[PDB]
Formats: structure tokens, sequence, C-alpha cells
């Protein structure tokens, strides 16, 4: 795969290495049959006490220091493994901060746990066992068959039988589960998501539908019916090519040969030895890589998954190269090709003025704070912060200018000291409790038994009104040169909202500021007013302005009293 | 063994006994064609070799009887495998609907994803992956020294003695991976609980600064992983290092013995040579276990946690039903007192609906509006005091019953990843075409097929996230008026709409033909519009209720609520 060895490149020199030792460790491990077959074969003779005493005591060694070997050897590979896993975790997690934000909601939370965590983990057997599995079981199987080969070659022919079995079985077994390996981890997606939109939607669920009902019930029962079809006859595969290869299965085919054979003139009893003692050691090595097939599909699978996401665009920061001064500048923006959602919108926000971004629902408002957050890239125009272009600027530079509030209150689970200050996390609980202060927040958490301690993660979440206004604080401790608000205080209550909004205007005086509310009674405060229609700007004024004008606005003012 | 035990379905505990009877008959079978070896290869060695012909046959039906047991054994394990599967996942989605809120805190979220997410083959192939080799090499050698017993006593107690450093081998060495292999379990599911977050959250850490590795919590998250599974694979090689000292000493043991008889004369040397082979038999089930040892405490996570959803405490329940169906019940609390954990919500609700008649609850923000459609709708229940619908417990109502007495309009409005009109039809997916298309005109959400390119086969986002605020909430409310249930409650169905479609949605509160007890929440006036009374709630309790106007007449909190 050109994906998965441009991934496991790093690694080349342990993965060569570890086929070099186990080829050692394995001959090794085969050196004590060898001393031992020598050993019986020098009883029968008749050997002096002493010589018997060497062999013996060589193989017993010798079983010793193959058991060490192959012991340290999977340490040091398991280490390897472990090493290299979390390079790789943290290359993806590198990338994904990156990525256009696009990405992220055609594919879901779900997707990308898959990807990070269980395609990473998918790769175990690819790097740590297959190639020591692969060398393992060339080179045993082969040094005991040609071996036993020189020793008797009726006996040896007999061996094949199943070798062949085995060779079949895997084949067999693996174009069969070939087509299931792929659609496994689609599978494991979409119940992943279905399982995380299960117990996220609960709500929902609780009464619409109950159990019987939910999607997630339906996709239970079909992913188990995939997994019987799947694991039916793989298991049953499975476990013939473990009765074929069993040393008790190598034994009795071996005296089946061998005892017509002795019994009869054909062929003296001293020289099964080397078939009873080193012909049954090789099924084992070949069971090894027999069950790996399945590990090595799997994890060349996740290589590419894993490879193709390190290819992904990643909002390059171009080269080409007042103050808080977001200038838009014909800009046009696609979601998907072919659905417009802004259509030409030429917008200037300068310091000190709060321009106010109002519409029908749907018109495309809160993607242009995404743009100007670069979420995503415009399609076409620009957007200058200072002159600068947000695609030259580089993620730290354009974060520390502008700030955020996004209409989706999106907390992160640890304490609400550390949700506060997710942008400084270096900042100090002074700083955090004053933000908090202005954001009329900071009582709210005064009553929860852990104070400011308290763990904000899913089940101990807060009221609507109260996580807006998290994210609200959140954006006050960060004090960039330009904010926005996406639909801010939305659930607030009109005291709390008052309180808020006052907190913001009196914070923000000398800030560029743009605000997006469907309440347009809060925007009758605004310099400029900026509607929306359809991703086209219809009409820019004042609140006046616009109702003389009697277009849009006039129309939304209207129609709000009811 | 004994935590897969409870799992396995009364039902199916007839193939648990098939599957434990054949297990031991194939350790047996395996133990005796392994130590058939010793008079099978005396004869052959002797001069006269025609006597291993007796012994070549009963080798060949010891083996072939293994083959048909373990073929058995190995179509009982799949089935007591998948049986165990598809009940334990079926019974945790039976469940879990049904499980308190209260429990899901994020830890059991965890627990819940990870028994959720153990559905794939590792936990349908358990007990032939892992059982079924972990009983035949735990008491294979064990059955090869009880089988020795009859050729020589004392052979047969040396290979039991073997057994016993094994044993002692595979109790010591999951005792010291054992504390390792826990908290590599904990950082495991602590990171995946950080990649869904920070997937989920990307413009909110993105925004922050708090997105890059070096800087992200799923970073340090990922760090806290590395050095868990690092030093598990350091505290495993003591365990690794016993086994090996245990083949060893019991090859020493074995060995030992061999010799000390055929010096004596009380052993042939064929039967010792023959030894060899066996004690090879011998020395290979040591190795096994040294392999499953690791996947047994792996293994036992993933059932403790499954065991963890399915002893989640459900919430009460009944047997009642409602007279008649769809006939507009009232609604009344009785002295209703709820709260999270420590935290009083609800402190003495009382108050009574008119069947049909629609009233708004207002307050300020985090005063427990969204609590009192909870505890009416039976997401919740109170820890004191009752709540009746049309004059019957809810609590000891049927669960169907219950279900079917209210469809609500959630405040943060979540659909399911899938087309717009599958998220609506979740209200009733039985509803003819006609009535779906008059519950999504009255929510205006025929106002976003025209728009939007793909009409009501749109793709919705996880969440409502390929959808804007606005669009979800108008999607969301054509799902509760599709439901015909005779309750319809209204959460905030205003945050995310403009003016135009605020009206309209508002209006068409009423303009749904069914009769219905309606309960409108919001935090303005315009919203609470048509209301016939107005509930006020602040602190956790009705503090004042009346007419719209009544109430800004007579000045209270009400009046002063809208005064700012
Ligand atoms: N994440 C997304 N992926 C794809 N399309 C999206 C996404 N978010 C919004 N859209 C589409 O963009 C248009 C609305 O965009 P946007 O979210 O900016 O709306 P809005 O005007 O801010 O909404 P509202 O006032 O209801 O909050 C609709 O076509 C919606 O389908
Ligand atoms: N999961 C939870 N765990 C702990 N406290 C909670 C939880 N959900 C809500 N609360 C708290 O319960 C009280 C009422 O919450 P609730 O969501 O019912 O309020 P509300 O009236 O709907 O508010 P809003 O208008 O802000 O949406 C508030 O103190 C809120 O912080
Ligand atoms: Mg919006
Ligand atoms: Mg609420
Ligand atoms: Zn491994």
């Amino acid at each position: 795969a050109e994906a998965g060895s441009r991934l496991l490149a790093p690694l080349k020199k342990p993965l060569i290495v570890s086929g070099v030792l186990q080829a050692l460790i394995t001959l090794i491990e085969l050196a004590p049959f060898v001393l031992l077959v020598e050993l019986a074969r020098l009883l029968l003779g008749g050997a002096e006490a002493e010589r018997l005493w060497t062999l013996g005591l060589t193989a017993v060694s010798l079983i010793g220091l193959g058991a060490v070997l192959a012991a340290a050897m999977t340490l040091w590979l398991h280490r390897v493994d472990a090493r290299f896993a979390h390079e790789l975790r943290g290359r993806l997690l590198t990338k994904l901060s990156r990525l256009p934000l696009g990405w992220f909601t055609r594919r879901g939370s779900a997707s990308t746990k898959q990807l990070v965590q269980d395609d990473t983990l998918a790769l175990h057997y690819l790097i740590t066992h297959a190639i020591p599995d692969a060398v393992a079981a060339v080179v045993a199987p082969v040094a005991v068959l040609v071996y036993l080969f020189v020793a008797d070659w009726r006996v040896a022919l007999v061996l094949f039988i199943p070798v062949l079995v085995y060779l079949v079985l895997m084949s067999v077994m693996t174009i069969q589960s070939g087509s299931k390996i792929a659609q496994a981890p689609r599978w494991a997606e979409r119940m992943g998501g279905e399982a995380g939109a299960f117990l996220e939607g609960q709500p929902v669920i609780r009464i619409f539908g109950g159990a019987a009902a939910s999607r997630f019930r339906r996709r239970l029962d079909d992913y188990i019916d995939f997994l019987v079809s799947w694991q039916r006859p793989f298991v049953g595969k499975k476990t013939l090519m473990d009765l074929v290869t069993r040393p008790a299965t190598f034994l009795w085919i071996i005296l089946v040969a061998g005892v017509p054979l002795v019994v009869t003139g054909r062929m003296d009893p001293v020289n099964l030895l080397p078939f009873l003692l080193l012909g049954t050691t090789f099924g084992a090595r070949l069971l090894g890589i027999g069950y790996g097939l399945s590990g090595i599909q799997t994890g060349m699978l996740a290589a590419r998954r894993i490879q193709t996401v390190l290819d992904e665009p990643e909002l390059v920061v171009r080269d080409r190269t007042r103050p808080g001064t977001v200038e838009l500048d014909r800009v046009s923006f696609e979601y998907r090709p072919g659905v417009p959602v802004i259509r030409d919108v030429t917008l200037t926000l300068r310091p000190g003025t709060v321009t106010a971004l109002v519409g029908p629902s749907g018109s495309g408002k809160s993607t242009l704070a995404a743009l100007v957050a670069r979420f995503h890239d415009v399609t076409q125009g620009a957007i200058r912060v200072d002159g600068r272009d947000i695609r030259t600027l580089t993620a730290d530079e354009l974060y520390r200018r502008v700030g955020f509030v996004l209409q989706d209150a999106q907390l992160v689970h640890g304490s609400v000291a550390e949700n506060i200050a997710l942008a400084e996390p270096d900042a100090g609980l002074e700083r955090i409790r004053t933000a908090a202060r202005d954001a009329q927040i900071h009582d709210r958490i005064t009553r929860m038994p852990d104070g400011y301690d308290s763990v904000l993660g899913a089940g101990s979440a807060l009221s609507g009104g109260e996580r807006q206004r998290v994210t609200i604080a959140r954006a006050i401790l960060a004090d960039t040169p330009v904010l926005v608000l996406d639909e801010a205080t939305a659930f607030a209550d009109p005291e709390s909202e008052y309180l808020v909004q006052q907190a913001i205007n009196r914070l923000t005086r000398d800030r560029t500021v743009l605000v997006i509310a469907h309440r347009l009674h809060t925007i009758t405060h605004a310099d400029q007013i900026v509607v929306l229609d359809d991703g086209r700007i219809v009409e820019v004024g004042t609140h006046d302005e616009l109702l003389a004008a009697g277009g849009r606005y006039r129309g939304l003012w209207d129609s709000g009293r009811y | 063994i004994r935590t897969l035990l409870r799992l396995v379905p009364a039902e199916k505990r007839g193939a648990v006994a098939g599957y434990a009877v054949l297990t031991l008959l194939s350790v047996l079978l395996r133990a005796v064609g392994a130590v058939l070896l010793i008079p099978l290869l005396a004869a052959l060695f002797s001069d006269t070799p025609s006597d291993a012909w007796l012994w070549l046959g009963w080798l060949t039906a010891v083996t072939l009887a293994g083959w048909v047991t373990d073929t058995n054994t190995a179509r009982l394990g799949f089935d007591l495998g998948f049986a165990v599967l598809s009940r334990t996942q079926h019974d945790m989605a039976d469940r879990l609907p049904n499980v308190a809120m209260s429990w899901f805190t994020p830890d059991n979220t965890a627990t819940a994803r990870q028994a959720i997410a153990a559905t794939g083959p590792e936990l349908a192939g358990l007990v032939v992956n892992l059982l079924t080799p972990l009983i035949g090499a735990a008491l294979l050698p064990a059955a090869i020294g009880v089988a020795l017993l009859f050729v020589s006593v004392p052979l047969g107690l040396a290979a039991l003695a073997g057994v016993a450093v094994l044993f002692g081998a595979l109790a010591l060495s999951g005792r010291l991976s054992r504390a390792a292999d826990k908290v590599a379990g904990e950082t495991n599911s602590a990171f995946t609980e950080r990649i869904i977050e920070f997937a989920r959250t990307q413009q909110a850490l993105r925004a922050a600064r708090r997105v890059e590795p070096a800087r992200s919590q799923v970073g340090s998250a990922l760090a806290a992983q590395h050095g868990a599974g690092l030093r598990l694979l350091t505290m495993q090689i003591p365990g690794q290092v016993l086994f090996s000292l245990a083949g060893q000493v019991a090859l020493i043991g074995f060995a030992g013995m061999a010799v000390w008889l055929t010096v004596r004369g009380q052993l042939g040397v064929p039967e010792a040579i023959a030894l060899i082979v066996v004690l090879v038999r011998y020395l290979e089930p040591f190795a096994a276990i040294a392999d499953l040892a690791p996947a047994l405490e792996t293994t036992r996570a993933t059932l403790n946690r499954i065991q963890a959803v399915l002893d989640a405490p459900t919430l009460p329940a009944g047997r009642r039903r409602l007279d008649r169906t769809g006939a507009a019940p009232s609604i009344e609390f009785d002295d209703v007192r709820f709260s999270y954990g420590d935290e009083v919500v609800l402190d003495g609700v009382s108050f009574t609906l008119r069947p049909g008649n629609t009233t708004a609850i207002v307050g300020p923000s985090g005063s427990g509006k969204t609590t009192i459609l909870s505890l009416i709708a039976g997401l919740q229940q109170p820890a004191s005091g009752r709540v009746l619908l049309d004059g019957v417990d809810v609590t000891t109502l049927d669960p169907e019953a219950r279900r079917a007495a209210v469809s609500v309009v959630f405040q943060h409005p979540y659909l399911f990843d899938g087309t717009l009109r599958d998220n609506v039809l979740v209200g009733d997916p039985e509803a003819d075409p006609d009535d779906v298309t008059a519950a999504m005109r009255l929510a205006r959400v025929d106002e976003l097929l025209d728009r939007l390119p793909d009409g009501d086969a749109t793709v919705v986002g996880e969440g409502g996230t390929a959808l804007s605020g606005g669009e979800r909430q108008r999607v969301s409310i054509a799902r509760a008026l599709l439901k015909p249930a005779p309750v319809l409650l209204v959460d905030e169905a205003t945050s995310a709409l403009d003016n135009a479609n605020e009206a309209a949605v508002v209006d068409a509160l009423t303009a749904d033909p069914r009769p219905r007890t309606r309960v409108i929440v919001a935090h303005r006036l315009a919203s609470i519009r048509h209301a016939d009374r107005v509930l006020f709630v602040e602190a956790g309790r009705v503090v004042e209720d009346g007419a719209i106007d009544e109430l800004l007449a007579a000045g209270g909190r009400f009046a002063q609520f809208w005064a700012q």
C-alpha cells in the first residue's frame, strides 16, 4: 500500500531488525529439540552418562535462553509500537487542529475517535506482530521440514498434508472475510455514532419512540446480523485451522505414517525421534500468522485511513503576507459545492463601532462569523484583519486578534474555571472570577458544591441560559482586539440579557464588535445594521434609516410584535 | 468465568452445561492421546512392534473424538458468545431508556459508550478466542499428570506438582499486572472521551487556541495514555518471567523424576523417550497461559462495564393506563420536589392545568422551567410529591402509556444524524404523509424545503450541526406536533427563529386541530400570546400566576420581569 508504506516508513529499521532477530530466535528455539533428538538417540545407543548430561543440560538451558530472548524481543518491539502510536496519534491531533471545520461536520465525533484511537490501535498487529510471526512462520516450518525431509522423506511428505490443508483454509478464510473486514470500520463508525446519538439524544428517545422504535435498536440488530454473517464462517475456518495444526494432530498423522513403517521392516523406530520431537513444534508457528492475516488486513486499511487524513487540505498559512479593522471584500462561501450560502458580502468593521448582522433564519449570518474565524476559507473575496489577510496570519495571531461566541455553548469536560479560562489556561483565578462577574455567571458558580472547581461534563451540565453565559465569560477573558457574538444571550431572560449587553458594551467600547441577534429590539443601539437575506446584503444603515426605508428590516420589525 | 456466567441467558444454560461437559471431554481426550504415546512407543520399541497397533487404534479414536468434540465446543462457544452478545446488548438497549437520568454522569456515559462499543467481534468471540483455550491450557497438563498415574504413580505426582507452580504463576502474574492494567484502561477510556469532545467542540477549542496537542486536553490525555501503556508493558515483565520460570521448574521436576525412575529400572528407556514428547506436550500449555493471561484482565474489565450498565437503577413504573386515548388530560403537581444530586431545583410546586387549555410557564433563566416540563413528560421523577395525568399517577403508569401521553419541544433541539424527514417522522413513524405535511407546514418547515436544495431529504449532521440553529428548531417543532399525543410541552421554540418565523410558529401552536393540554415555556412576551394562564416560577416554586394583562396591571414580579 502506498498510504501504508508511507506511514510506516519511520519504523523501517526496527522492522527489519525484528525479522532478523526472530529468524535467530526461532532457530534458537528449535535447537533444544535437535539436542533432545541426539539425547534420545544416544540413550538407545548406550552412550556414556557424561555425554548424555551435556546434551540434556544444553537442551534444557537453550529452552530458557529461547524463552528469555523471545520475551525480550517482544518487549522491545511492544515498546517500539507504543512509541510509534503515541507519535502517530500526536500527528493526527496536530492535523485535525488545522483541517477546515467542514471536515468535522460531515464526519462527526464518532468517526474522529475511530480514526485517532481505533485505527491507530488497529495497526498494532501490523507493526508489532506481523513481521515476527511472518518470519517465525517461514523460518521454523522451512527449517523443520527440510531437516525432517533429510531424516526420512516418507514421514516428512506426510507432514505436508496438514500444511496444505492449513494453506487452503487460510486463503479461503482470507478471501471470504476480506469484504467483511472492509465493511467493519464503517459499521463500527455507524454504531459509534448511533450509540453516541443514543446516549446523547436520550431525552428524545424516552419520549419519541422509546427503546423499541429507536434507530439505535434497529442498527444494533443489523450490526449483530452483520457480525454473525462475518464471524460465523470466519470462526468456523479459524477452528478448523487449529484442529489441523495442533501438535496432537501432527503426532497422530506421524504415527499413522510411522507405525506401519516400523511394524513392517521398512524403517527403524529410532528414526521416529526427529519427527516425534521436531515434527510437532512448527504447528503453532503456522497458526500464528494464520490468525494474523486478519490483523494485517485491518492494519493496512487503518494505515490507509490515517494517512489519507494526514494528506487532507490544511488551511495553509500562505506566505504572501486600523487595529482591529475587519474588512470583508466581495466574499462568497459554499459549504457544499453548488450551494451558495454567502453571495458577494462587502462589509467593513472599524474599532469602536458595533456592527449588527440580522435577517431571516438560515440567511447565512453564522457563516460570516465562521469565515471571520477561519473555520472555513472564503471561496471568493478576502477577510483582512488590520490589512493582513486571515489566510496569511497564523492561527495564534488570528485568534489573539479576534475572539468569538458561537450560538452553541460547547463546554468541555472539566472544571468551570478551566472552561472559562479555555483561551489562557495559565490565567489566574482572579482573572477568571472577574471575567465571570462581567458575564453574569459568577453568582451561579458560587452555589455549586465544588465552586469554580466543579466538573462540567455530561450529566453535570447547566441550564441553557447558564451555559451560554459561561461561553460569554470565556470570550471576556480572551480580551481580543475584535469580538464576535453569534446569538449571545439568546436563552437569557431580559434582566440578565440587559446586564450582559451592558458589560459587553462597557468592555468593548473602543473595540470592534460583530453582534448577531434575532431580537431586533436589542440591536437598536448598533452603529450600523446589516440585513442579510439569502446570503446577500439587502440593506445597510441605522435602525431609523431601515425603518424609514421600509424593507426586510421593517417587515421583520412589524412581524416581531405579532 | 463467574462474571461471564451472570450474563448467560437463563434459556441458554443447557448449552453452557453441554459446553462445560464437552470442554472437559476435550481436555481428557487430549491428555489421554498424549499419554497414549508411552505404551505405544514402548510397544513400538520392543521386540514385537505389532503390539503398537492396539495403542494406535486407541489414539485414533481419542483424536477423532477430539475433533468432533472440539468442533462442537467451537459451535457452542460461538453460539454462547453471540447469544451473550445479542442478549446483553439488547438488554442494555432496552434498559438504558428506563435508566435514571442521574445515572449518566460523564464517567458512566463513558462506561455505557464503552459497553455499547464492545458490540464488535471481540466480545462476540470471547468464548472461542479466550475461554476455550484458557480452560484447555489450564487443565491439559493437570489431565496429562492424572493420565500419567496409570503408567507410573510418582511420575504423575511430579506432573501434578508442575501444574501447582503453573497455577501459582497464573495467580501471581495476574496480581502483579493487575494495577497497571486497570490504570491503562482508565487512561484509554479518558482519552476516548477527549477525542469525542475534541471533534465535537472544535470551534470553541480553535478560538481558544486550545487545539494543538502541546496545548490541548486531548494531547494531555494522549500523554497520560502513553505512560499508562508503557508502565503496563513494564509491569507484565514479572508475569512473563514468572511463567518462564514455572515452565523451567516443571521441566526440571518432570525430567528429574523421569531420569530418577529410569536409573532404577522402574521405567524403561522407550518409556523415558516417549516421556520427552509427552513433556513437550506438557509444557505447551505453560506458554499458552502466559499469552492469554493479559487478555483475561482486559476481558474482565469489559464484562464489568457491561454488568455496570445492566446494574443501572431504572426509573419507577407501574401498570396503570388512562381511560381513553387522545383525550385532553388534566395535569397537576402535588407538592412536587426535585433535585439534581444535592442541588434543589423545585421545592414545593403545586398547580393544576385544565384539560385542553394552554398555559404559559415563564421565569428567569435557571429557574427550573425545563425541569417542570421534564417531570410532566416523565423524563425525571420527584424525590417527594407526585405528578398526576388525568388524576392518574405518572410514576405508577405504564411505560408505554406514559410515553404516548406527552410530546415535547426541547430547549436545545437535538436531531439524530439522518434526513430531515427522518427526524420529523420520529414523532410518529406510522403517520400518513398528509399529517406529516401538516406538521411540517404548521412548524414552517415547508419554508425550509424550498430554500434547501435537497428539501426534506437534507442530511442533518450530528445533532443539528448541518442545519442552522433556527432550522433545527423548526424541525424539532414539526416532530412534536406530528406525534398525536394529547399533551404538548413547548420549550424555547423561539430562541433561534427570526421575527417572521417566530410569529407563525407561535400562532401555529394553536392552529393544531387536535385537542391538547398545552404548556409553553419562554422568556418573551410575544411568544406567550394566546396563553390562557401564565405560570411565573422563580427560585424553584410558582411565585405568581394569572392572566397576562391581570398580572401586568397588578404590577407583580410578572410585570417587573418584562420591565427589566
Ligand atoms: N455546518 C453546516 N454544514 C452545511 N450547511 C450548513 C451548515 N450550517 C449551516 N448550513 C446551511 O447554511 C444555511 C444557513 O447557514 P447559517 O448557519 O449561517 O444560518 P443562520 O442565518 O445563522 O441561521 P439562524 O438565524 O437560524 O441561526 C442553510 O442552508 C444551512 O443549511
Ligand atoms: N444536569 C444538571 N445537573 C445539575 N444541575 C442542573 C442540571 N440541569 C440543570 N441544572 C440546574 O437546575 C436549575 C434549573 O435548570 P433548568 O434547565 O430546569 O432551568 P430552566 O428554567 O429551563 O432555565 P433556562 O431558561 O436557562 O433554560 C438551574 O440551577 C440549572 O443550573
Ligand atoms: Mg445562527
Ligand atoms: Mg430552560
Ligand atoms: Zn501485542
